[PDB]
């Protein structure tokens, strides 16, 4: 409902929305909740949160040390649903959703899983290593916790891709720029305005483009194609990694950062 | 949607990022169409005998034996060129690349020996080749990266997570998922995302196949069981496949027990991990309470991995194959053993089938059985590991 | 009195002290007897087969020759048991040591590749083996002098004369003169007193034997020439002993030119040394002016003994056979050649035979030519030299 | 000649003789010089002399290191050949016998090999891996120059190979004490009478034993059971290694030990 309310809020504005990624406990739990209350103060309009895992294999560089940053302040997944249920007790409205990898979701039981995603107020869970075929216990349980579980549309997709997505996805859909694994080095090469389309043809969840997005103009581009908004993570996760030292001035250049980028979302 | 079921039992699957599945569909397609393609089934057969030596010798260890009711054969492909059976999966799938028009190969290692086995068929059949390997694994494995560059191979350390194979495992899928169109992704087990513990079951099972004409030549009958190491699969599930409906054959696998089941210093998630989800499948995992992934370990870096192949979970649940370990210790007896007594040196994993053979003999020396073991390795890699050991035991 | 001639023309001899001479006799009547006894070649024959893994493939290498008129195949003699040609002729002088009732197996070794090939027959066919072994071959062949203990066998350092291959020699024969009625010497060449030159060429034929079929099955036709390199001569004469009638094949026999033929650094007594009576026969060898035997030189320790055996000798000098030398620096190119372009770790030795296949192709690019180079042993043992070599050269 | 003159006057005074060996030039040419007159004056009947050589393989360990001793003093066959020359200038008669390895024999020609032995006073030649069985262009070019060629007669000698020796050998016949290779640290093992008789039968030159004899029982023992006399090789030159700190000692001992050894070949 969470995602609903935000897009139909945003529709009303003709705004896109900007989402931020960052990996829940990176570089320590108290600097990391600092982080995400900044993200949100500076105009996030809904958030990607990462569990530290040992094997993210659709991850870039960046975002494996963030996820190695976190394991060294010895950040587990437990601790991760306790910041969880801080987020959402701070902030009624803002829609957030998981970046997990399958191992973390099954390990306990997959529908406990999304119990305690429903728990602590959890909007929605991408699965980054479930792809659609073997999506159907993991979306089941998503959609009885009240869950929304987030498709990946890839450039490639075929039409039968398509009407999957569009027909269990729920929240947004996950509008891939490009192939190869997240980061900021590699900027998407293609116009994705037909996938939009074809996404709205078929009354999929609006869609959210990732991967690669570093820039305002980006942003924007999103937006004009006819997506949503845009998603972006290793491009936040860097001013991290370039400001350990500095709790500070990570903060100050987080604001700059996605309050830039948000503005780029008018249009 | 898939030509071929993914799973074998609850096991298996393709969990993998989306933007791969096109690549899976791709293999999985190219692979069916070559098992149907005499053309293709001819260079293959070409490639395994008169580049890798196929067929390998099946010798009986007579000594080793003496004054009991045990008929042990070694299957060797200690002999196949690279001196271990990976060449013989390598080959076939160094053609698939090539069926499929890609000109790249991507790999992963741990050990060394597939990054070898890769290089080698990379080398003969024109293919860029690129491997992954962690940085730890790189720092420890300073022969095997030198062949590998002698072959042309570029080796890529790996400093992500804990730096070592599963890291490795990783980083190629990483890589894969951004290159497939010119990238072939040469995966080293019987593990991984279908349809790959298909195809090296498939491109493995020559093992098995000469195994039992070369037994029922030999001693007229079939073996009363065949006995492999499990690391992730493939030299195990390439000697069984011709004897799974052969239902009065044991099919017996060994994982490593490193320190001691107890220790929790082993790799045997087949009978003491937990099912999980990683390396695109369903399958028995080292993993801790919270479900990170574990760190494996055996005296033998080529048995040194937390999962295990579906298959053999799937045979295992089933009963038709029973799996078993052996400790470090046990290994390291059983290589001596061997050396001394028939004059072959057996790679460490190898050591650990063995060893399983030897305790089978041994507790029932009255006991009439015609046993298999496959000795997947030579063991000359190993020389300075034992020497180390023994010293520190002043032997 | 002799049942065979003991010379090959003016070459060969049993120049030995009268006290071994009845050990000689001996093993010649009994190597005799061998050859007509249908039960000693079918016990040889199984070992071959079932041990050692006979046949060994014959490989065709493409890329090595794309854009000339050169087909090369290499014979596989790097994928027998062992990983060199020697396990053959061990297996035939371990089957002789049995016939003649002995127990004890007394070798010579330098690289240690004998003293292993020793080792291993030994342990299957329940002899106690002793090698001798250089004190200074000992020190830097730490890995195969640990194999040889790992296989029961004991290793004695020998201190006299120059500490080398040539030093080991003259012991193995010492210990013989007074052990040789419980004791057969296996020496590890072709060269030596009578009847040693006979019966490792014999024990060693099926080599070009096994070519000669696999060559005509293939191309139709005999090769144009047989390459193999020359250390004492077994993996050469066995590779050339079958096509010796075939007058159209050329025979071509590599001796090592280490740092330069000029620099006197080499290992080519065929065709720069002087003949001379050592180590039981009249040969060639390399000496001092006034008769010592010199230090040989090769970057291969398989290669590095200052004499040749006889038949080599005769060959040449009825111009039978054609001698040639590579150098340090050539053979090093043929290994990195082998590795990047077949996927074949050649040993040092081979990569000598190889590299003068690579001039015979190189320097006439449109001559037609069909060779097979020996490839007698594989190269593992090799990378840690290859290595540091290559790392002073900053490559 | 020198032989046969020897053997008749030792038979005149019931003596068998003794022999010693020595390594030319061991430790120095100067010393071995000494070393040797001392031998004679001691009581040496005559002389056994090695060359030094790089592969003696009928030598053991003792006299391997009297050859690395010459070596490492720099000592060559034409340095050795000086000193042969020198040793008959000052002895007349005693038979001068070489202890050769092949090669040595070869190296310059096999005919002027035993020209320059003829030049300098040499009465016989032993060449140690040379079995009768090849002995013909040595024992040919031995008796051109008034050489006695020296045959070894084994422990396990067959009739064919006592008639053989009888015939071709002059001077002395070796009469082998034992399988193996030189040493003081093995005794023969075997009763040689039958072979002494046998080769008297045959008209052989007179028997020398050699190998292993160290002590004056063992010389003895050879005049006892039929034999000429007997050969010391290892024992002398244990003494020369024994002593290599004192040249002083070195010739008392060698003294002592070569007086009481020809003392027991009274008989
Ligand atoms: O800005 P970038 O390039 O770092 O990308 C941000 C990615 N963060 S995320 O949680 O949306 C995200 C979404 C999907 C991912 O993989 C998958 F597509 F396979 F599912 C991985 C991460
Ligand atoms: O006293 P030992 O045991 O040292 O023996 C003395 C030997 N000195 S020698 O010159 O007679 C001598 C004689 C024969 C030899 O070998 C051969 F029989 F093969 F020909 C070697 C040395
Ligand atoms: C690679 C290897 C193994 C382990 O891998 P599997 O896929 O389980 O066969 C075992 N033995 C040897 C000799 C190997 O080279
Ligand atoms: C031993 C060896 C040689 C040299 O010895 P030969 O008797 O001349 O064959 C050459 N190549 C290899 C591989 C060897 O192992
Ligand atoms: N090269 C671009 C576009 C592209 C080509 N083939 C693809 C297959 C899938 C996804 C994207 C692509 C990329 O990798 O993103
Ligand atoms: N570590 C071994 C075997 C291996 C390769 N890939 C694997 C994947 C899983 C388990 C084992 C392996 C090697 O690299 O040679
Ligand atoms: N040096 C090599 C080959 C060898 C053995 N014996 C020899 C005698 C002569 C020449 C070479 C050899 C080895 O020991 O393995
Ligand atoms: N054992 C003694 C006697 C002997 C037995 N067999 C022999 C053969 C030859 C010479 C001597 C012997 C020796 O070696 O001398
Ligand atoms: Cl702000
Ligand atoms: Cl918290
Ligand atoms: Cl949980
Ligand atoms: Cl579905
Ligand atoms: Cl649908
Ligand atoms: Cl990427
Ligand atoms: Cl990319
Ligand atoms: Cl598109
Ligand atoms: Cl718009
Ligand atoms: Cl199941
Ligand atoms: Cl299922
Ligand atoms: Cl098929
Ligand atoms: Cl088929
Ligand atoms: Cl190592
Ligand atoms: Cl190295
Ligand atoms: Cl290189
Ligand atoms: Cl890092
Ligand atoms: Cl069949
Ligand atoms: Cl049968
Ligand atoms: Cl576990
Ligand atoms: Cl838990
Ligand atoms: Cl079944
Ligand atoms: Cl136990
Ligand atoms: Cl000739
Ligand atoms: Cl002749
Ligand atoms: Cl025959
Ligand atoms: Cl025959
Ligand atoms: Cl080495
Ligand atoms: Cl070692
Ligand atoms: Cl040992
Ligand atoms: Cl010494
Ligand atoms: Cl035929
Ligand atoms: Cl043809
Ligand atoms: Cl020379
Ligand atoms: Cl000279
Ligand atoms: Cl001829
Ligand atoms: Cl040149
Ligand atoms: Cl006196
Ligand atoms: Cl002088
Ligand atoms: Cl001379
Ligand atoms: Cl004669
Ligand atoms: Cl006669
Ligand atoms: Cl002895
Ligand atoms: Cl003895
Ligand atoms: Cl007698
Ligand atoms: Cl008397
Ligand atoms: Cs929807
Ligand atoms: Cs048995
Ligand atoms: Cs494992
Ligand atoms: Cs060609
Ligand atoms: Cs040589
Ligand atoms: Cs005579």
């Amino acid at each position: 409902e969470r995602y609903e309310n935000l897009f139909a809020q945003l529709n009303d504005r003709r705004e896109g929305a900007f989402v931020p990624f960052v990996t829940l406990g990176d570089p320590g739990i108290e600097q990391s909740l600092k982080i995400i209350d900044t993200l949100i103060d500076a105009g996030a309009d809904a958030l990607e949160l990462g569990v530290p895992f040992s094997d993210p294999l659709a991850d870039g560089p960046t975002i494996q040390n963030a996820n190695l940053r976190a394991f060294a302040a010895g950040v587990t997944p437990a601790q991760c649903f306790e910041m969880l249920a801080l987020i959402r007790e701070k902030h009624p409205t803002i829609p957030i959703g998981l970046l997990m990898y399958a191992n973390l979701v099954f390990n306990n039981g997959i529908d406990a899983f999304y119990a305690r995603c429903e728990q602590v107020g959890v909007d929605s869970v991408l699965v980054a290593d479930v792809p659609v075929e073997e999506s159907a216990p993991f979306r089941q349980a998503a959609l009885r916790h009240n869950i929304a579980p987030i498709f990946i549309c890839p450039p490639n997709a075929d039409d039968d891709l398509l009407r999957q997505v569009a027909s269990y996805g729920r929240g947004y859909t996950y509008l891939l720029s490009r192939s190869g694994v997240t980061g900021a080095e590699n900027r998407g090469a293609l116009p994705l305005h037909h996938l939009i389309e074809k996404l709205k043809e078929y009354h999929a969840a609006p869609a959210l483009q990732g991967f690669g997005i570093s820039s305002p103009e980006q942003v924007s581009a999103a937006v004009r194609a006819g997506a949503a908004g845009a998603i972006s993570g290793s491009a936040i996760v860097k001013i991290i990694e370039k400001n350990l030292a500095s709790p500070k001035q990570m903060l100050a250049e987080l604001r700059s950062f996605v309050s830039a980028m948000k503005a780029a979302s008018r249009a | 949607t898939t030509l071929l079921n993914p799973y074998f039992g609850e096991f298996g699957g393709m969990y993998v990022p989306q933007i791969l599945m096109p690549a899976l569909n791709q293999l999985e397609e190219a692979f069916v169409s070559a098992q149907k393609d005499p053309e293709f089934q001819a260079q293959f057969a070409d490639l395994l005998k008169n580049y890798a030596g196929r067929p390998t010798a099946l010798t009986k260890c007579q000594n080793i034996t003496a004054g009991t009711r045990t008929t042990l054969y070694l299957k060797r492909e200690d002999l196949l060129h690279g001196g271990a059976h990976k060449t013989n999966q390598v080959l076939g799938q160094a053609l698939l690349a090539k069926r499929m028009g890609k000109s790249e190969i991507i790999a992963e290692t741990g050990a060394g020996q597939h990054g070898v086995a890769s290089a080698l068929a990379s080398a003969l059949l024109g293919l860029k080749c690129r491997i992954y390997m962690g940085a730890k694994d790189v720092e420890r494995q300073s022969p095997n990266v030198f062949r590998m560059r002698l072959m042309g191979a570029e080796v890529i350390p790996v400093h992500s997570g804990s730096a070592t194979l599963k890291d490795a495992c990783n980083e190629a899928l990483r890589d894969w998922s951004g290159s497939y169109e010119t990238a072939h992704y040469m995966l080293g087990t019987a593990a991984g995302p279908h349809p790959y513990p298909t195809i090296v079951r498939e491109f493995q099972r020559m093992i098995g196949e000469e195994t039992k004409a070369q037994i029922l030549d030999k001693e007229g009958r079939l073996p009363d069981a065949v006995i492999a190491c499990v690391g992730g699969g493939s030299n195990a599930i390439g000697m069984f496949a011709d004897f799974i409906n052969d239902t009065s054959v044991g099919l017996i696998g060994v994982e490593p027990g490193g320190h001691g089941i107890e220790t929790g210093e082993h790799g045997a998630p087949l009978k003491h991990g937990r099912v999980g989800i990683y390396f695109g499948m369903k399958a028995p995992m080292m993993q801790t309470a919270d479900g990170q992934i574990e760190e494996s370990y055996s005296i033998s870096a080529g048995l040194d991995f937390p999962s295990v192949g579906p298959q053999h979970a799937y045979l295992n649940s089933i009963g038709r194959a029973d799996y078993v370990s052996i400790t470090d210790d046990e290994a390291l007896e059983a290589f001596k053993t061997l050396c001394r007594h028939e004059g072959i040196i057996p790679a460490l994993e190898s050591s650990h089938a063995l060893a399983h053979a030897l305790k089978m003999m041994r507790e029932q020396p009255e006991k009439e059985q015609l046993l298999v073991v496959n000795l997947a390795g030579r063991g000359d890699k190993d020389i300075f590991t034992v020497h180390d050991i023994l010293k520190a035991r002043g032997e």
